[PDB]
């Protein structure tokens, strides 16, 4: 019935998808060969939404990997569950952007998105029923930012009517890995606020932070962080693929998180997540998840939101509970911090459950809110962009592929006048 | 007129055999459908051995 | 009834329990109390051995 | 399309009580006890119309 | 591969009792 | 003598799927269809040694339906009755009213003649939805505006369920519950008032369950439904029909918004010590600490009041009680009702569920009153949508669903004028 | 099927290019009509 | 009484073939010809006459001709299960096609062909006693079955003339197609199945798709189960001559009580219920609801909304457990029902009819055995509907003259094809006239 398409954009984007996809495979059950292996009759009936049953037995996913260099292809190809993705949705090319949104955007997009578009279109019209595009890339990167951008303005082009998610890492100073970082971030964003319906901001220090304090990993590698970005992705759509007591589809918490179209960047969290020692000495009730849900420390941005106004917020309970304990702890959560929360909009949480908790655990949530702190972040690229661009620094780079000053002007222009609209709600 | 309750019991009956029927008929396209597919594993078997 | 009629209006055991004032007053079915305080403690049970 | 035989049928009549008669017709009669009436005796009450 | 079932004038055409 | 029930959204065939389950146990329907003349009002005895139900669950997203579909009761339901969608309105009062209800509603309302049809002696109908969410609300609302224009003065129960003041789970339920109501107004024979944070507090104080889910909720509700339908069912001394609550309780044609509560709520174990009554149970269906909306009518003054009894009663000790209502002071009636009350007697006790938590008890009594908390109510409500409406939150979404903000002023007007009647009635 | 490959290039956005208008308030086209009379008047 | 049938083209022969399956399956006629029993409970011996005639000793040949110019249909029919029961001769078979064209099927092989069909049909008639008519199959969509299927009709209309005429035609759907050329081709056949049929019974291919999408909820029907629920409807509309009832009709009834003006005569079809294993044990089968669903457009064989329109007379044959009490009672709960309406110069617009013998089942098939079942054939102004919006899509490919050099190559003159399109114009004002 109800369908979502995965795209798959760049170095970070690919692995994300990789580990993703590895953790909705046995969500329902399924080895890695592409057979059934589950036990219970719960895990059939919604894998419709993100496989296609092919022949007897064969369930292939639903994704669209897309990137310029063949190394996060075979990085991917080599570990297990890599072997289930099917050979004509690898779409890759032989240069490689380099870190160059005007090559990710204007050069080699120009050639490749007409076959990126045939393989989307192609994995969009096998299926009903559309639900929403569910795209993972960077905000750093060339050939993950700048295409994923491209593909995300000509997809809302085609299909405006249906939902679109994209799971994006933003850069930090401290973790500061492209030097044209700004150049890349500002653009894609003066992209993404008129194109995408809205975007989950993640970043990769408050990652380590998390894996440094919280699960108190000694060497946290990349598969972790990004096993924490895949249990995000698999805490949203948890209530499309199983029964709950309070359903919530993607279009459900859109509505209920959205006021005024611009203001669609959303800080993320996960619960539990507690160190192995640890795990021995709390127990697992609702209090037990929201204390941890709530924290500053456990958001997955770098977006302290004690420092601004949570315009609304929402939360996805997963496991057998009571909601009288859920809508009680919100509605405490929401009277004790009272100044935290815009003063007119009452009853600032939207909350949902569903019966089925990721296997091995009792009971999980994930957080979704939508507040103003996230100006902190943009203002803390915009002003970067702006020092580099009084000296027009590393501007010939973009310039040689054809994008003009103007170009930058707008980017800046949509960059500042949203978070001035920010500051105003705030 | 009309029916007897003998009548109508028999067709309730035989109505019931026709149920149990269009099951067995799925279970047979089920069956069908795995009989079609093993050949086909075993011709793409055969591919993999020329390619070698 | 104003609507419809199932029972006579000098059904013996109706009478036999209107007429006993002090059931009317207060009436109990001991037994499935019991037996729903048992069903209570025994849900609270299960619950605690799942959380176990 | 193959050979196929179609399901056999009842006579029309069937599963119908026969006029042959139990000596005594269908229509159930008045079930009632036996009293001696006042005065005169042999009288019949009728129990159940 | 099933017989099927002659007119009798067809089926006795010429066979004749004789006493 | 039949009555139909329509569960228009999420939580309206949650409830559904609790009642549904009552009525099969009360009148000894096995899950798969069959028994092993009272049932006559909800049910049809098809072919042979089957009852198929006389309702429809209707919804957008599939996935609570094909939940009954695959629960235990696949047999019990004809397979056409369960109407499902493919995409959710998703709280979205315009979405649910103007881009699904146009595809969804003409095969709903083809299904609710043919069910019209076969029933003979109608008494009514009767909904299920709550207001806060867009399936529930939208369609909902399209929904009785073209059953009013099939039938016009049929009475439809309206069991509405509305969203809590402090306790909520959306945020733009101000929006959906007002442009809702401008129709539950004008086209709802009788509605009953249901919160939840007032059901919670009873699961919490009587029943003493420290953690109830909605399976607790929706139990308790049928066992109101099934109180105030039991006089069609179960043969009482006194029955009132479904026509009696629109003559006895409806006062002006545009006030119809009956507080409900039920007594005696009470556990296993606490019955034991409890000397139960019907003086004090009376009692007990008349302090905001076990009615179903949170509200307290004593800032209010009763308009009338409906009180359903269940069990071993006679019109001796019910008269006694009402007369001593009628002689506290605690709470009072309005001047312009000299006789606010009407009684009514059924013989069949109330049943018990494998795994419910309500006692079996031998009487109970289903209060339905009319009061002005009622019209506290609105105004509580219509504050928290003039503060997102002052800004004009969310509005982006139904104008992109194609409608105007001349609806958001005229149902705010509504609600407005609705206020002042209120205040009006009560003086 | 797509459009050609030579007009699948990218254009290039604006200030305020994909963020809907929400024109002025103003009384519907279709007005809810009251079927059930008003509350009669407390000093009549 | 004995009725003959006709099948014309390449739908005209398979439902046919579905037609005579079910004959063989209700009067218990081995697949060899002959009748192993003497049993026929049914209404009476002699029933099988009225499409069998008993030849030889212990032997029954059907009462048709199936004809069609292309010869693999044909010859697959030669060679399947039914060989040694219908008569080698009276099975036809061109040597090459029609083609979709209306001129190669009624002037190049039609001059060929429709001799030998004629004269066939001849001594068929003679051998019958008391025939009651011809019921002609054919698909206007095809190229066979539009010409020479006209053809045929004329030359039958010439030699007879009185006696009856029921062409159960196929018509194209309002999107569904499998042809391009198929409105050229159905107005160049409505040309001349104004004026020499009888009583024309149209069936759409669209509204049987949704239908069985709905009710047997199959998912994938293929045009065996189409074919099936056309024989159906056949047998049930025959069934008042082959066995007795309480209230029978013959063929001369339908022309009788249906045909108002000898111009309006085109006919809705339907039939209930529609009902697969599962709903028939779950829904409750009585008279009343089931004349609620044949008028329910939902259950129509022809697709069209009689909302718009305005009922003439309709017919309604009841086939098994029927008492005439609740027939009257479900009728005038129709009469005074207001979602439908009747034309006002016609009061009473109902003819009932009623068998006692239950529709049969086929045993493969995905319909159940029933008590009861109904046939509803209708008259209304959906059909000037339907056919306003098939000359609209005739108009938009003539006006750019596309395919018409085939025609006009084939013998076929343009002239031809104004006058079609003005004989449509005029029958949809008639019935424009007629409908107020
Ligand atoms: N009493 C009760 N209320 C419920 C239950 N489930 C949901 N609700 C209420 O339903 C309201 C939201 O609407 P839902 O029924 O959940 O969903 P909906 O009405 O179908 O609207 P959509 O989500 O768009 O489909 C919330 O305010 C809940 O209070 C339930 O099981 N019992
Ligand atoms: N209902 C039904 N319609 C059919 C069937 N087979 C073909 N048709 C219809 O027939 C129409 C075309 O005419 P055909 O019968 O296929 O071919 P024809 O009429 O013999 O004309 P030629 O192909 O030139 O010989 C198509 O629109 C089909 O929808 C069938 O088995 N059942
Ligand atoms: N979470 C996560 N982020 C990554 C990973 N690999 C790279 N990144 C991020 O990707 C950004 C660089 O983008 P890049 O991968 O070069 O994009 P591309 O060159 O266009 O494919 C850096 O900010 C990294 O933080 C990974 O495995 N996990
Ligand atoms: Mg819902
Ligand atoms: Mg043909």
């Amino acid at each position: 019935m109800r369908e979502i398409v995965h795209i798959q954009g760049g170095q970070c984007g690919n692995q994300i998808g990789a580990k993703f996809w590895e953790v909705v495979s046995d969500e329902h059950g399924i080895d890695p060969t592409g057979t059934y292996h589950g036990d219970s009759d719960l895990q059939l009936e919604r894998i419709n939404v993100y496989f296609n049953e092919a022949t007897g037995g064969r369930y292939v996913p639903r994704a669209i990997l897309m990137d310029l260099e063949p190394g996060t292809m075979d990085s991917v190809r080599s570990g297990p569950y890599g072997q289930i993705f099917r050979p004509d949705n690898f779409v890759f090319g032989q240069t490689g952007a380099g870190n160059n949104w005007a090559k990710g955007h204007y050069t080699e997009g120009a050639e490749l998105i007409d076959s990126v578009l045939d393989v989307v279109r192609k994995e969009a019209e096998s299926c009903d029923c559309l639900q929403g595009f569910q795209v993972c890339h960077s905000l750093g990167g060339g050939t993950g930012s700048g295409m994923g951008t491209l593909l995300i303005s000509k997809i809302r082009e085609e299909y405006p009517d249906r939902m679109m998610l994209t799971f994006s890492v933003v850069p930090s100073p401290k973790v500061s890995d492209t030097v044209v970082e700004p150049y890349n971030a500002t653009l894609s964003v003066h992209q993404l606020v008129e194109n995408a319906d809205e975007c989950m901001v993640l970043d990769n220090e408050a990652l380590y932070d998390i894996c440094f304090r919280t699960l108190k990993l000694t060497t946290p590698t990349f598969g972790d962080l990004n096993h924490l970005i895949s249990a995000v992705m698999s805490g949203i759509t948890c209530c499309l693929r199983f029964p709950g007591q309070l359903n919530a589809d993607l279009r459900k918490l859109a509505v209920n998180l959205i006021p005024f179209p611009r203001l669609h960047f959303f800080m993320v969290g996960f619960t539990p997540l507690t160190s192995r020692g640890s795990q021995q000495y709390r127990a697992l009730t609702v209090p037990e998840l929201t204390q941890q849900m709530w924290d500053a420390k456990n958001m997955m941005c770098a977006a302290d939101p004690r420092h601004g106004r949570y315009l609304t917020a929402s939360a996805l309970f997963r496991g057998r509970m009571s909601t009288k304990e859920v809508d009680e702890q919100m509605l405490n959560v929401q009277n004790k911090n009272s100044s935290y929360f815009v003063e007119w909009i009452p009853n600032n949480v939207k909350s949902s459950v569903c019966d089925i908790p990721p296997k091995g655990l009792k009971m999980s949530a994930t957080f979704i809110g939508n507040s103003t702190a996230i100006q902190e972040m943009f203002k803390r690229v915009s002003e970067q962009f702006t020092a580099m661009f009084r000296r027009k620094a590393f501007l010939h780079w973009y310039t040689g592929e054809g994008m003009d000053e103007m170009e930058f002007t707008e980017a800046e222009s949509n960059m500042n006048d949203l978070v001035s609209e920010y500051q105003q709600y705030q | 007129k009309g029916m007897t309750e003998t009548e109508k019991q028999a067709i309730l009956d035989a109505q019931l055999a026709q149920m149990e029927e269009k099951k067995a008929r799925r279970a047979q396209e089920q069956l069908e459908n795995m009989m079609y597919a093993r050949t086909q594993h075993d011709i793409q078997r055969a591919l993999q051995e020329q390619a070698q | 009834g104003r609507l419809v009629a199932q029972v006579p209006n000098e059904d013996p055991e109706r009478l036999k329990r209107v007429l006993d004032a002090k059931w009317r007053t207060i009436g109990v079915d001991k037994e499935t109390l019991e037996l729903q305080a048992q069903e209570k403690k025994d849900r609270e049970q299960a619950e605690k051995d799942r959380d176990e | 399309y193959p050979a196929k035989e179609a399901d056999p049928q009842l006579p029309p009549l069937t599963g119908v009580r026969s006029r042959e008669g139990l000596e005594l017709p269908l229509p159930r009669r008045s079930l009632g006890v036996e009293f001696v009436h006042k005065g005169v005796s042999d009288r019949y009450f009728v129990l159940i119309p | 591969d099933t017989a099927t079932k002659l007119p009798q004038w067809v089926e006795n055409d010429r066979k004749v009792l004789r006493f | 003598r039949e009555v139909i029930s329509i569960h228009i959204g999420q939580a309206g065939i949650q409830v559904g799927n609790a009642c549904w389950e009552l009525y099969c146990l009360e009148h000894g329907i096995q899950p798969d269809g069959q028994m092993p003349d009272a049932f006559n009002t909800f049910f049809s005895e098809t072919g042979a040694g089957k009852h198929v139900p006389r309702c429809i669950f209707l919804d957008l997203e599939p996935t609570v339906v094909d939940e009954v579909r695959t629960g235990t009761y696949r047999q019990l339901f004809h397979p056409e009755q369960l109407i499902s969608g493919k995409e959710d309105a998703a709280n979205n009062f315009a979405r649910g009213h103007y881009t699904i209800g146009k595809e969804i509603v003409d095969l709903a309302l083809d299904r609710i003649r043919k069910l019209a049809d076969n029933c003979t002696g109608l008494q009514g109908f009767l909904v299920f939805n709550a207001v806060g969410g867009g399936t529930g609300s939208g369609l909902g609302s399209l929904l009785l505006e073209r059953l009013s224009v099939d039938y016009g003065k049929k009475s439809k129960l309206g069991f509405t369920v509305y969203p809590s003041p402090q306790v909520s789970t959306a945020v733009v339920e101000p929006y959906n519950s007002v442009l809702s109501t401008h129709s539950l107004l004008e086209h709802t024979d009788v509605a009953v008032m249901l919160d939840n944070e007032a059901i919670y507090d009873i699961c919490r104080r009587s029943l003493d369950i420290e953690r109830p889910t909605y399976t607790n909720l929706n139990r308790l509700i049928a066992q109101v439904i099934s109180s105030l339908t039991a006089s069609l069912r179960f043969d009482g001394a006194l029955n009132v029909d479904i026509t009696e609550f629109q003559t006895n309780l409806v006062p002006y044609p545009r006030i119809h918004f009956m507080l409900s509560s039920y007594a005696p709520i009470i556990s296993a174990e606490k019955a034991y010590h409890e000397q139960l009554s019907v003086a004090e149970i009376t009692n007990a269906a008349f302090e905001p600490a076990s009615m179903m909306v949170k509200c307290d009518p004593r800032h209010g003054k009763y308009m009338a009041c409906c009180l359903m009894y269940r069990g071993d009663v006679v019109p001796k000790d019910v008269n006694a009680s009402v007369a001593t209502i009628k002689t506290k002071r605690t709470i009072q009636f309005v001047d312009w009702c000299p006789t606010g009350f009407k009684c009514g007697i059924n013989y069949q006790p109330p049943t018990v569920v494998p795994g419910g938590d309500l006692a079996k008890v031998q009487r109970a009594v289903c209060m339905i009153s009319n009061s002005t908390a009622i019209g506290e109510i609105f105004s509580r409500l219509d504050h928290k949508f003039d503060l997102m409406y002052a800004k004009r939150a969310f509005v982006h979404w139904y104008v992109g669903e194609g409608m105007e903000e001349g609806e958001f002023s005229e149902a705010r007007e509504d609600l407005a004028a609705l206020e002042k009647d209120f205040e009006e009635v009560g003086a | 099927m797509g459009r050609p490959d030579g007009a699948n290039g990218p254009a290039f956005l604006h200030a305020h290019e994909k963020e809907p208008k929400l024109p002025s308030p103003g009384p519907p086209s279709n007005p809810k009509q009251k079927i059930r009379p008003p509350v009669p008047a407390k000093e009549e």
